RNA sequence: GUCCCUACUGAUGAACUCGUCGCAAUGGUAAUUCAGCUUAGUACGAGAGGAACCGCUGAUUCAGAUAAUUGGUUUUUGCGGUUGUCCGACCGGGCAGUGCCGCGAAGCUACCAUCUGCUGGAUAAUGGCUGAACGCCUCUAAGUCAGAAUCCAUGCCAG
């Protein structure tokens, strides 16, 4: 019997992710994270849009 | 009109096929060849039900019936019955039966007008038989065969007997039946005609292995494939049947 | 069936056929059959209706009786006999006797124990 | 044995992690990858197969399917990684305001002898107007890092266990930018998350578990992600007919008669998941999703539940209900001498 | 699907629930527990052990003879589907099932009614 | 061709080689004795065994004495020991028995005493043809 | 799928026969060996089934 | 006819303030075979006979879990029955290194029960494309495509 890792099996496994569960699970996805959303939404210093410091080694010390 | 086919690919047709004057029972599994076949030489003239009895394919050796009723074993489930109670017209009395002997389909071979039973069915049974078939029913063994069921194919124009029943059993039993009957084979020297073979007043459905002569035998018979087919073409063109069952 | 038309493969205008149909929907362990499609009913929309099989631990198909309405209002009539005959109408000294027999009892019991401490 | 397995050692921690997460891409949209429960206990169903090319197609086939007990979870925090040459490293991670007393006691390992003093310079820094801080922070995993995971605590208030300590993991944002998950996650601060939409009905999952030790070398204790399991059924708990199918008309919930036995009742929100699970009742659960897209018809079928066993585990039971055991019974001598 | 009753017992036979024996001559017995499967192995009379109810038919300890009861039996004889029809039906299996339990109380409180005069009387003895 | 069934599922297999069954048909055997078994995986010491609707190979113990001492292919019909059908339902037959079968699949004989199982009647039509009760 | 740069089409001058075009002659080239090497007939006689596509005719389009 | 040292492997462990959540160097690595349905009584074939690719469903072995169900085990000495002897008899019990027997939960178990076992790249033989050597030619020299249960990794176990 073929391998469970033989090249022909893995790329009828390919066509099947590519045309029928590729489909299927986009679907459930777009549902769980469309209800997912919905529960969600149920100076630069002193702002933070700066981006600054909070508060062995890499380099010899010198 | 005689065809061939097979359910998956075994020669037997009775087994998972019932066959009568109003409807049609198909045992369902994987593809629809079989389904195919039996409506494309039945096309919507009857009713014809995927159905399953007792959860098995065997609905055919499970299930006997004719025109006016079909019966079913105390094993086969209430869901089961609905879907035949729903897929059959109200012209056809459907009734679950506690026998015993629970192959009805070996057991009991009915046409219109008779039935032949296994001589150890109950007396309440044989009269509940009597009252939904609406036909005669008798106690006999063919060819010393208790399962006239799976040894004997019948209907209102002939019937097929076991190949190695005597003249004065054939003679008898058509006396009886009041029909036609030869002894002879299906698919290629099985003796199982029951069990090989679903038929009715226009249909026949044998398996692929079944032989030339005698597919022109079981049409001759049963008077299939309009023609002739009295049973005077097996007298007259007796040089086949020397030839290719000598 | 006098009346009918040989099926012929070759046939441009063939019947639709349950082979075509499982080609053209998928494969053959890849279609799924309808089972309803040939349900003959008096609504042709109660099919696809999913059956109740179970009401608290007795069986609808059981219990499912043609022409049971009249048998229904008949059971509520006899209910109503019965009430109205009667069958459903529920009936200190004693009191003190009995529980100077639990006291006469709890003090036996007290003896038993002492005997069998001794 | 098997090599893969050996070295057989008990697993490090009772929790057991995920260790790989779904490939994200931003096209698919914005969710969640895994969760928590608690392991209740198994029970028995019976399923209308459309299974096609199958024995038991268009027939009634019983199967043992296990319940997870699922309260829903609390997000408290959110955590930024980046990708350096040495591998994933956790640039940051941002708390809210208000964690719970069970996460607080996750934290502590003597809660009842501790002055509680966890969080609170944090809560101050949220209510002091370093909000500035805070949205630092939050800029810098918006702009700095790859992939994003969000804290998420269990209820053992919930849960009906003798515990108190709550359960804390990262679960992985996929599918979106970075900039959108942070702010996904940044709006699920302080709120509920639910199981039916973590996850749905028909969905093959992966449960990772720790397993039943079986001492008194080492065997059991051992991590196992266990792959391929066909959720079932996502139960409400407040639906009050949580068991009930469309083919029998039963009010009844999916604990049984007497309650779970050695865990209890189901009160919350449950998955009905086939076949066996790692892990003991009661046992911390994780729910992640497979990390491929499916390549068999089993993960396309649609489950059709004819009924679910609500009879007695504790043992030989043969009643659904209290009321369907006093139909069949009648009336007792203390119930008499009662009324 | 259907709810089997127990040979031995009669106590509802749920599915995946015992074992069933095929004996030769063609009859099958639905067995809902070990129990009720030894017994029946080691030829114990259901009629004569105290904890089923066959014994308790026998020995007069339940209702046997009422309409309510006659209500259900086993069918043979399947019905085309009408969905007001198992409507009226369910309606139907409230109606006798509270019915049953309301006769079933007082059946067996018209069989212990007398019960106060003998304590009573012993009391007083 | 290798008398194996085709789409058989898990059952319990509790007739080992080496096997005394009953004999159900009327061929001329009163038992048979289970040798070898179809389709069986050689393991470490492990003994075959097979279910309701496997064919063995077994020799006749007793029975009319032409066909006594005698080799047939044989599928077996009832089995004692319990096993679960996909319904969820446990069960289990009397005793031990089986009926000669060549290895196409046809019988020897022409009746079937007893009941039949419902795996062997499915697996093989002639049996459902010499079947009068299935359970 | 053929490489970037090349058209393909079924001219209706001869019946049974495609035509494949473009720039560059290895990318050309490796398509035409890439549909003859997919048609390839397997554990069967190669003297007795003739079936595949086979290049007929080299040449430029002008 | 002359209890120790070390290796394997769990399980602990002082030093870094304790604790929570993580990364992943390195080490190990896992799946295997057969059958059935469709293709199809089709291609092929005088006949006899008779495939394969895609798709679908199972089973063997191996591996990892699990106890809904169904069997099995009883120091639960849980309930019931029973032998010898003894407490003046009954009840209630002791002794026979657990007297014997029937049922027996919970636990534990069992291919005697049930569930699960996953995907990318580079290649060997070999088949090619463009094209010199060598004005023909050539899969190779420069460049390059494909291809084995192979190899390297992911999935998995350890940290
Ligand atoms: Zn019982």
């Amino acid at each position: 019997a073929k391998s469970a890792r033989a090249s022909r099996i893995k790329e009828n496994h390919q066509r099947f992710k590519k045309n029928i569960a590729g489909p299927v699970e986009a679907a459930r996805l777009e549902r769980l994270s469309a209800k997912l959303m919905a529960i969600a939404q149920a100076s630069g210093v002193k702002s933070g849009k700066s981006i600054g410091r909070k508060d062995s080694s890499i380099v010899f010390p010198m | 009109m005689a065809v061939r086919a097979q359910f998956e690919n075994s020669n037997e047709v009775g087994v998972f096929a019932t066959l009568t004057n109003s409807y049609c029972l198909v045992a369902l599994g994987a593809s629809e060849n079989f389904y195919s076949v039996f409506e494309a030489e039945l096309q919507d003239v009857i009713p014809i039900c995927r159905t399953t009895i007792a959860g098995t394919r065997i609905i055919g050796r499970l299930t006997a019936g004719n025109r006016k009723g079909l019966l079913v074993p105390t094993t086969t489930t209430d869901q089961e019955l609905q879907h035949l109670r729903n897929s059959l017209p109200d012209d056809i009395r459907i009734q679950r039966i506690e026998e015993r002997l629970s192959a009805l389909g070996n057991v009991i071979v009915c046409n219109d007008h008779t039935a032949l039973i296994h001589p150890d069915l109950e007396r309440e049974t044989e009269e509940i038989i009597a009252d939904v078939l609406g036909v005669e029913v008798f106690r006999q063994t063919i060819a010393d065969h208790v399962l006239v069921g799976s040894y004997m194919a019948l209907s209102n124009q002939g019937g097929l007997v076991h190949p190695k029943t005597s003249i004065q059993d054939q003679d008898e039993l058509s006396s009886l039946l009041g029909v036609p009957l030869v002894a002879g084979s299906v698919n290629r020297g099985s003796n199982v005609i029951g069990g090989g073979m679903v038929v009715n007043d226009w249909l026949a459905v044998t398996g692929l292995d079944t032989t030339a002569p005698e597919l022109s035998v079981i049409e001759s018979v049963f008077r299939l494939g309009e023609g002739a087919g009295p049973g005077a073409i097996n007298t007259s063109m007796k040089n086949t049947i020397v030839e290719s069952f000598y | 069936v006098k009346n009918l038309k040989k099926y012929d493969k070759n046939d441009p205008n063939r019947r639709v056929l349950a082979r075509d149909i499982e080609e053209a929907n998928g494969g053959a362990g890849v279609f799924n059959v309808d089972l309803r499609k040939d349900w003959i009913l008096e609504n042709p929309e109660w099919k696809y209706d999913k059956i109740p099989e179970i009401f608290d631990g007795k069986n609808v198909y059981d219990y499912i009786d043609p022409d049971i309405d009249a048998k229904l209002q008949a059971l509520e009539e006899e209910e109503e006999r019965l009430e109205k005959e009667g069958f459903y109408d529920e009936d200190e000294e004693e009191e003190e006797i009995l529980q100077k027999a639990e006291y006469i009892r709890e003090q036996h019991a007290l003896i038993r124990n002492e005997a069998k401490m001794r | 044995g098997s090599l893969a397995f050996l070295p057989r050692k008990r697993a490090a921690r009772h929790r057991g992690r995920v260790k790989s997460f779904p490939k994200d891409d931003p096209k698919k949209p914005v969710h969640l990858t895994a969760a928590m429960g608690y392991k209740a206990g198994m029970t028995t169903i019976v399923r209308d197969l459309d299974r096609p090319g199958a024995k038991a197609h268009k027939k009634e086939v019983v199967e043992a399917v296990t319940i997870i007990d699922c309260p829903p979870m609390v997000v408290v925090g959110l955590v930024g990684y980046i990708e350096t040459p040495r591998g994933l490293r956790s640039l940051t991670t941002v708390w809210a305001e208000h964690l719970s007393d069970e996460v607080k006691r996750r934290f502590y390992k003597n809660w009842y002898k501790s002055k509680k003093k966890a969080f609170t310079k944090y809560a101050k820094k949220y209510a002091e107007n370093n909000g500035a801080s805070i949205t630092r922070e939050l800029e810098r995993i918006k702009k700095y890092c790859t992939v994003v995971r969000v804290l998420a605590h269990t209820q053992i208030r919930k849960t009906p266990l003798k515990q108190k300590k709550a359960h804390l993991m990262e679960i992985q944002i996929n599918g979106g930018s970075v900039a959108d998950k942070v702010e996904f996650g940044r709006s699920l601060f302080e709120k509920p998350v639910t199981i039916d939409t973590i996850f749905e009905k028909d969905e093959m999952i992966d449960v990772i578990a720790v397993t039943k030790g079986h001492g008194f070398g080492q065997m059991g204790y051992h991590h196992r992600t266990s792959v391929n399991h066909k959720i079932y059924r996502i139960g409400k708990g407040d639906d009050e007919a949580n068991a009930s199918t469309e083919t029998d008309l039963t009010k009844k919930k999916i604990t049984p008669m007497g309650g779970f036995v050695r865990y209890g009742e189901v009160n919350n929100d449950y998955v009905m998941i086939k076949g066996s699970v790692p892990g003991v009742k009661k046992r911390i659960m994780t729910l992640r999703k497979s990390l491929f897209t499916h390549t068999s018809r089993k993960a396309l079928e649609k489950v059709e539940l004819k009924w679910i066993d609500t009879s007695s585990e504790f043992g030989h039971g043969a009643f659904q209900t209290a009321a369907e055991k006093k139909q069949f019974m009648g009336t007792l001598k203390k119930d008499l001498q009662t009324s | 699907m259907r709810i089997e009753n127990c040979f031995f017992c009669g106590r509802p036979a749920w599915p995946s629930k015992g074992i069933t024996f095929m004996r030769n001559d063609g009859k099958a017995f639905r067995f809902c527990r070990s129990k009720c499967h030894k017994n029946f192995k080691m030829k114990r009379n259901p009629r004569k052990l105290k904890w089923t109810k066959a014994y308790r038919k026998n020995a007069g300890k339940e209702m046997v003879v009422d309409s309510t009861l006659q209500f259900a039996a086993r069918r043979n004889v399947p019905v085309r589907y009408n969905r007001e029809l198992w409507q009226k039906t369910l309606k139907a299996m409230e109606r006798i099932s509270e019915i049953r339990a309301r006769r079933e109380r007082v059946f067996y409180k018209k069989r212990m009614a007398g019960k106060r005069a003998r304590e009573v009387a012993a009391a007083r003895k | 061709k290798r008398g194996a069934p085709g789409g058989k599922l898990k059952m319990t297999l509790g007739l080992p080689v080496g096997a005394i069954m009953n004999c159900a048909d009327n061929s001329g055997a009163r038992n048979l004795y289970i040798i070898a078994v179809k389709g069986a995986g050689a393991r470490l010491n492990r003994l075959p065994a097979g279910g309701v609707g496997d064919m063995v190979m077994a020799t006749v113990k007793k029975g009319k004495p032409e066909l006594r001492k005698k080799v047939h292919p044989a599928v077996i019909v009832r089995q004692a020991k319990p096993w679960k059908r996909f319904d969820g339902v446990f069960l289990y037959f009397e005793d031990n028995a089986g009926v000669i079968v060549n290895p196409k699949g046809e019988m020897k004989g022409s009746a079937i005493t007893g009941p039949v199982g419902k795996e062997a009647a499915e697996l093989w039509p002639r049996i459902a043809s010499n079947a009068g009760v299935v359970m | 799928v053929m490489a970037p740069g090349v058209e393909v089409e079924i001219s209706k001058a001869q019946k049974d026969e495609l035509i494949l075009s473009g720039n560059s002659l290895e990318a050309v080239s490796q398509s035409a060996a890439d549909i003859q090497q997919i048609c390839k007939v397997r554990n069967k006689d190669i003297r007795k089934f003739l079936d595949g596509i086979y290049v007929s005719e080299k040449g430029n389009i002008v």
